[PDB]
RNA sequence: AAUUUUCUUU
RNA sequence: CGCGGGGUGGAGCAGCCUGGUAGCUCGUCGGGCUCAUAACCCGAAGGUCGUCGGUUCAAAUCCGGCCCCCGCAACC
RNA sequence: UGACAUUGUCAGGUGGGGAGUUUGGCUGGGGCGGCACAUCUGUUAAAAGAUAACGCAGGUGUCCUAAGGGGGACUCAUCGAGAACAGAAAUCUCGAGUAGAAUAAAAGGGUAAAAGUCCCCUUGAUUUUGAUUUUCAGUGUGAAUACAAACCAUGAAAGUGUGGCCUAUCGAUCCUUUGUUCCCUCGAAAUUUGAGGACAGAGGUGCCAGAAAAGUUACCACAGGGAUAACUGGCUUGUGGCAG
RNA sequence: CGAAACCACAGCCUGGGGAACGGGCCAGGCAAAAUCAGCGGGGAAAGAAGACCCUGUUGAGCUUGACUCUAGUUUGACAUU
RNA sequence: UCUGCCCAGUGCUCUGAAUGUCAAAGUGAAGAAAUUCAACCAAGCGCGGGUAAACGGCGGGAGUAACUAUGACUCUCUUAAG
RNA sequence: UCUAGUGGGCCAUUUUUGGUAAGCAGAACUGGCGAUGCGGGAUGAACCGAACGUGAGGUUAAGGUGCCGGAAUGUACGCUCA
RNA sequence: GUAGAGAUUCUGACGUGCAAAUCGAUCUUCAAAUUUGGGUAUAGGGGCGAAAGACUAAUCGAACCAUCUAGUAGCUGGUUCC
RNA sequence: UUUCAAUGGCCCGUCUUGAAACACGGACCAAGGAGUCUAGCAUCUAUGCGAGUGUUUGGGUGAUGAAAACCCAUCCGCGAAA
């Protein structure tokens, strides 16, 4: 629920924002992915 | 709204089981036998730390 | 709409309470200097805690201004005041 | 570099 | 409101700072040639450089104002 | 590791993680739509005055250094007949021509040696005081009228002019800003900055007598309302059906 | 042996009018003690200051680029130096 | 067994090369002082990236293939995309 | 001079506007109910008559005189069989 | 499939009950992510949650107790003799 | 006083244009039960004094018996000037 979780509530299941979030979020709201530089599936680099 | 879990992982509940552990698993204390020659230990158990 | 630079208008100066010639410009609001009163007040209200304390327009409806003729006397130096009605252009000369 | 096409017969 | 930037052929773009002559691409138009079809060819034009004022031997350009658009910042 | 870092103070950015609070009114229920929320014209308006509806037809938040003021000259829109023209009455004419034109913008009223067109000169679209009219509570705002004290403009002058021929075209407190004065105060006495006052304007509140303000609740709560909807009856018959 | 809910007063119908479906009002049908067991038409039966809708310049849970802030976080300056 | 296309938007990250900003403090220009300009701090952005086993988005009109019916192939239209 | 309550109105005649119409909504005049009892319209806030201290007697208004019900099963002239 | 642990259906009984959640039949699971006693820890914008806004002493979309507090109410009810 | 007979008589309070209402409260009775006090203001009235008015901030008779009555001085409030 919305309450419980940032990605809580909705008609549907979904979270409504993006997952990635900024490295200097406040506890709380830092859940998801933090900081991320990419995302996704990657195929092929160093 | 509520604190969410990942707040309310700072201990308590989420504290780690370590009752059946048996033991740290630091090497030695750096002492004048290691830093000069060496010492010969045997080792007499090899156990499963839970 | 448009203004002569120059218009022959009575004077109300004390040395010249006759029809002189006034050179016309449009008034202009002053650069709000921090040292009035009610700025001072404004500023130590604002200080600490309590967020903003005073009311913040938002609204804009009448997008005309009112338009001030400055008439300044060639010879007296006396600065006069006119008032015209609404409009969305002005000029001079 | 670049060059596709030639209807069914007499 | 304060500051800064842009407006240029039918369209999209340089030239401005390095005042002396306004250019490029897309596009349109003109073909005779690849014996004959495609395809092709080179050139030609098309711009009050948004408006007004000032300058100089001379202003799209340099300066200022105005129209439109954009970005930042602030807003008893 | 190292005079960095840490820590303390201040400052800029960020910060629904969290806190507090808002998220108009009218409405043939409310919501959507619309503004009937501040205003003007004709009608509804029933020949004094007043008079409503989310009644009808429409307007307004502008515009004009002239489209203000004065003086002078002329008469407009159309119609008939003419000239070369060559459809064109282009232009130039003579007659008829009560306004059927124009008067910035909606409508109504008014206007002919003008209130219309043209020409000349000007800035009465100036400063100040009181009285009065409309909306009215005879409060405010807006608008308007007739005077008075000055300075003017225009005419030969009588006169006219205190914006637009009349009826709409707009704004309180506080704050800021400008102008004004041989202006007053900064209170122990002085000078200069600075600041505060009195008077006259501007910066705006269009929800227009003027709060600084985004949503959801299909988890919901309270005080109420049959002033108010769904249901509940009752009334009505615009449709369908039926009968002459 | 032994209650409770409920209770303005009470209780037979038709038509009329009426806050637009009356037990009471008006006009009629009518009308005879005291009781038992069932019954579910009516008493617009009982419970509960409607949970639907609207109003309130009444709230709360939640959301966000609403307004105003804030823990935290980032950077700088000063001190420690 | 597959997980197609898309970084324009909002989020994330990155080098700040935009140097394009700019609060305190410090420097200097005036004044007799209270009092303005330059410079500076990072930003985040403007760029780059990632690319969906991350937020999210992904139609229709036409010539048609012996016609014109068709609806495969094709090409433009919004583009981030058939 | 001081102050209360009021600032939801409704009905009828006439003049109307919007609606198919409404026991609909919105205006104008007057009379009313609201706050108005009484007689009549069988019954009723508005319709008719009439505005009310406690009583006696008389007379009326509107409305009635077959019975319920107080009062002529009165008079005169006609019409009507449902 | 028994004990144990639950509660699908009869929308059965009861529904001023035996009971502020029970009874009967039927049904799910039953050697593990099993059930459970005692001790202990987590406390209200907090805890805990195999996630129902669920549970947190019959109280949960923010427990209970006392106080601020006789909180405010443009709203409802009442407001005493001639 | 009871009862009978004729005629009349709807259940009170409340919101309301409108209540007997199928609108709300009311099973019955006893006791309790709701415009009070204070700091001000305004009008009116009464009393005392009057260009003055106000003894009780305070002091004395005070000790008896004295929260009372009585007496007493300087300020001060309002008014006499805007
Ligand atoms: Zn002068």
């Amino acid at each position: 629920n919305p309450v419980d979780h940032p990605h809580g509530g909705g008609n549907h299941q979904h979270v409504g924002h993006s997952t990635t979030v900024p490295r200097q979020s406040a506890p709380g709201q830092k859940v998801g992915l933090i900081a991320a530089r990419r995302t996704g599936l990657l195929r092929g680099a160093a | 709204g509520r604190v969410i879990r990942a707040q309310r992982k700072s201990g308590g509940i989420f504290q780690a089981h370590t009752r059946l552990r048996k033991g740290a698993a630091q090497l030695r204390t750096l002492d004048f036998a290691e830093r000069h020659g060496y010492i010969r230990g045997v080792v007499q158990k090899i156990i499963h730390d839970p | 709409v448009n203004i002569p630079k120059t218009r022959k208008t009575y004077c109300p100066g004390k040395n010249c309470r006759k029809h002189t010639v006034h050179r016309v410009t449009q008034y202009k609001k002053g650069p709000d200097s921090k040292l009035a009163q009610g700025k001072r007040r404004y500023d130590r209200k604002q200080s600490g805690f309590g967020g903003q304390t005073k009311p913040v327009f938002h609204k804009k409806a009448k997008v005309t201004k009112k338009v001030v003729l400055r008439l300044e006397c060639v010879s007296c130096k006396y600065k006069n005041q006119l008032v015209l009605k609404r409009c969305k252009h002005f000029e001079l000369g």
